[PDB]
């Protein structure tokens, strides 16, 4: 109890901390590497229709 | 008394560390390895597929 | 008297010495790798990233001595071997 | 009124003793990671954006990627890489979660836990060094068969101080398990000593404390891979 | 001849010992720490910033070994681990 | 033998022990960032102003450590625990 | 008194001793060969293939004294020669 | 057994500790801040006049705490704390 | 009171102070001689073979006094000098 | 047992260990002096003249402490303080 | 609680002091030469021939101040002083 | 008991600390000394002469102190200061 409720405000502080000046720069970085994988993807398909339009070109040649 | 002395679960933890080593080598690795080498292949093919571009669309020209 | 209180108090000075030598070896190594990676950082920062790779390991090695002897510290202050 | 060991749970078996407390945190741990890697299994993907379980995964297989193949090229040794990643989700993930708030009244002037940080025990690392230590000598036998690993580890790099690089084989394990111990133990022991103080006035210390000791499970378990990572590629080349 | 005495003693004398070097191992720790700060900002002042985090990490960690000792001396004062 | 004179003696030993590693601990860290300040100014007479910052925190810490152990002799001398 | 209690009091000590000189003897080892490894692969990211292998050597020489330290520790507290 | 004897034995031990700890504190740090002295006036020897500046402070900085524990020493050894 | 006990103490604290400072030397020694075989390795990549033979030499001696060193250390526990 | 006797123990042990760390921190800050002389010789053979003032400036001070604490030792072994 | 044992037990403690700070000393004299030696020679080995000229006088000098010391402890072994 | 032994024994662990105090400066400055005179002279060969006259002062300066612990040690042994 008395111990346990001293703990409960240590881990209570602790958490508040770690989502307040902790958790931000995590956040950023699983952004981050998401939006990264998300335009390598993109830069794939977009590659794709390049070689779409140009095998298209040829043939109109 | 005496922490040091070893014990029973001397035993335990590894049988169940075993399962976990077993769990991890089966859905996490080999998965996860194919993930990575599927994002590499991917690359691999948006590099080549600009390279071709370009030289198509020179071929073209030159045809 | 009581051997109990000799022994224990023989055991009680071995583990303050045990954190005497573990301190002094703890500071002395996290000291000496925090200089190392200081200076390598000021020299040519860009290896910002791979400099963190080696000085958390050593840190970890130096502190391994410093723990494990707290291990023992430990036996000596609460399961004293010998005691009688 | 201290109260260090006197793990609860204990009971034997078929002649056997066993603490049960570090098999409930152990079973724990093992079912959390289990549970992660199912999660995992159901959304392992590369066509859209990965979730952040497969960012952790995909995190912790390239730290050891890279390790091993800058130490010893993958080629040779395909096994390393799931027991490297194993031990190092397991212990940082057992460690974690002895931040859990989980210290109540003794009614006895003492603290008491129901989920202790496995690595308490000595058995748990005495387990896992010896398992590393058993896997890497029968790797070495099956690299350099068997008359040739203990004449190469006898040998050492310099035949001048064959005694003393015995000494090192027989450390090679007791590195890897007691200072874990120590790292994990130490604190196993600060909280009990903070429940000394009045709850208004135990709380900072208490918090500054399983913060530093979050950090600290941190880079134990790291410093755990890295080192079966290295003691492995150190075995395995001719 | 009180075993208490000797026991209140030798706990008395561990927990000097753990001071001592513990404020041995703070002091070289944090000492070489700063020589390594001052030779970064010598070298690239305007990099002070970046030579802040491996800084405030190197005490951020040597301090906390400091710290383990101090709470164990306050064992062994007030609450001597074997007192009867 | 009374007991409270044998626990005297035994702070006696403790304040010795304790001050010897304060001394040493802040002797040593301060020297050597000491050490430090002297090669930067000696590289660049300008960095002075700036420089001293990193100084102070290194002697502000170095501080802390040996006043904390002062404090806890002085605590042991002016009420030793366990004296009854 | 009972002289095998004087005699386990005394071999306690030593085996503190043991421990805590060990524990300082692998601290500073570890300290120096890190700070080593630190610099080199500040300065050269590319050699770090042929860091390691030296590097252990250090350590394990390292280790290769601090453990027996630890091995005749435990002899003295678990097998007293001449502790009647 | 008079009790005074065993606290001025103590006390005397203690003085001891905190002079001998002092003495490698104060010779390391004079001995580091000499070093970075010489090798600065080395350098560029034109400068001397102002290297004094930073270092007539830092030494006496170490020095400081020498003294600190000599007035305490002196605490120990002309009025012990719980002479009785 | 025995006096073979307290010889056999007195002979345990001795062989322990030996042998932790035999490791103690050994230990930084071996490290400061990797520390200055890492440097020359990360320096001199064509020295693999050339920088070996030296280090090991120091290393020997400092093995040596240790090992030379442990080996007195056997001597007092075993064979007590002054044993009746 | 006469007090007078334990008494005189204590300041010898005291006295021993006061000047043995004199020892410690004089060979240490000598051998640190002599290191930083050596190498600005070295480097600067005309600036050899001019490089003595510094030095002999820190060493000296070295000595100060050193024969400081030696001078206290003295009173320790004959002038013991306390002394009934 | 015969004269004897307690000078033998005296005698034991002493040797153990002297041969173990001889140890520390040459250790670190031995390593830091040796050093020395491996950074010059890896910097230029052909003046291997004349390096090892003033090394043989260092660890020379370093390994005499260690034997003599080493001969005292045989003194307090073989016939101790004031053995009475 | 006899006074003679108490004091005698007291006497020489002083002794034996001394001893050991002498042999640490020595080794540490013997080591420090010939690490810089070992760089000298791979640095420039005709230094060899130069080299000579500050480091036979460092070493003078240095093993000269250690010497006179060595007096100290038998002023301690033969000389016993107070003895009765």
């Amino acid at each position: 109890m008395s111990i346990f409720i001293g703990q409960l405000i240590g881990f209570a502080v602790i958490a508040f901390i770690i989502v307040k000046w902790v958790v931000p720069p995590v956040r950023t970085l699983m952004r981050n590497q998401q939006e990264a994988v998300r335009a390598a993807l993109a830069e794939s398909a977009e590659a794709a229709k390049k070689l779409a339009d140009a095998d298209a070109m040829h043939a109109k040649a | 008394s005496n922490f040091l002395i070893p014990n029973g679960t001397f035993f335990a933890v590894l049988i169940i560390f075993l399962i976990v080593l077993g769990v991890i080598s089966k859905w996490v690795v080999p998965p996860i390895s194919k993930v990575l080498a599927e994002r590499e292949a991917m690359l691999a093919k948006t590099a080549a597929d600009n390279r071709k571009s370009a030289e198509q669309v020179a071929a073209a020209q030159a045809d | 008297l009581d051997p109990n209180a000799i022994i224990t108090a023989g055991a009680l000075i071995g583990g303050g010495l045990i954190m005497g030598g573990g301190a002094i070896g703890a500071g002395i190594g996290d000291g000496i790798a925090g200089n190392a990676l200081i200076s390598g950082i000021a020299r040519q920062p860009e290896a910002q990233g791979r400099l963190f790779t080696p000085f958390f390991i050593t840190v970890g090695l130096v502190e391994a001595a410093y723990f494990i002897n707290l291990a023992f510290m430990a036996l000596f202050v609460f399961a004293t071997p010998g005691l009688q | 009124a201290i109260h260090v060991g006197h793990h609860t749970l204990v009971f034997e078996l078929f002649g056997m003793t066993f603490n049960g407390d570090t098999i409930l945190a152990t079973a724990v741990t093992a079912v959390i990671v289990i549970a992660l890697a199912f999660y995992l299994r159901a959304k392992v993907t590369s066509t859209g954006v990965p979730s952040g379980v497969q960012l952790f995964w995909e995190a912790l297989t390239i730290q050891m990627r890279q390790q091993i193949e800058g130490s010893i090229g993958m080629k040779i040794a395909p096994f390393v890489l799931p027991l490297s990643v194993t031990i190092f989700v397991f212990i940082l993930i057992s460690n974690w979660l002895a931040v859990l708030p989980l210290q109540y009244g003794g009614a006895d002037g003492a603290a008491a836990e129901l989920y202790k940080a496995p690595a308490s025990d000595i058995n748990f690392v005495l387990a896992l060094a010896l398992f590393v230590f058993v896997c890497y000598h029968a790797a070495g036998i099956w690299r350099r068969g068997i008359v040739g690993h203990p004449i190469k580890v006898v040998k050492g790099h310099v035949a001048f101080l064959a005694p003393i690089n015995i000494v090192e084989e027989l450390a090679k394990p007791i590195s890897l398990a007691l200072r874990l111990f120590g790292n994990i133990f130490a604190g196993g022991i600060l909280v009990a000593l903070i429940a000394m103080f009045p709850w208004y006035i135990q709380w900072f210390p208490n918090a500054v404390w399983k913060t530093f000791d979050l950090f600290v499970g941190l880079i134990q378990a790291f410093i755990f891979s890295l080192l079966t990572i290295l003691y492995f590629s150190q075995s395995m080349e001719l």
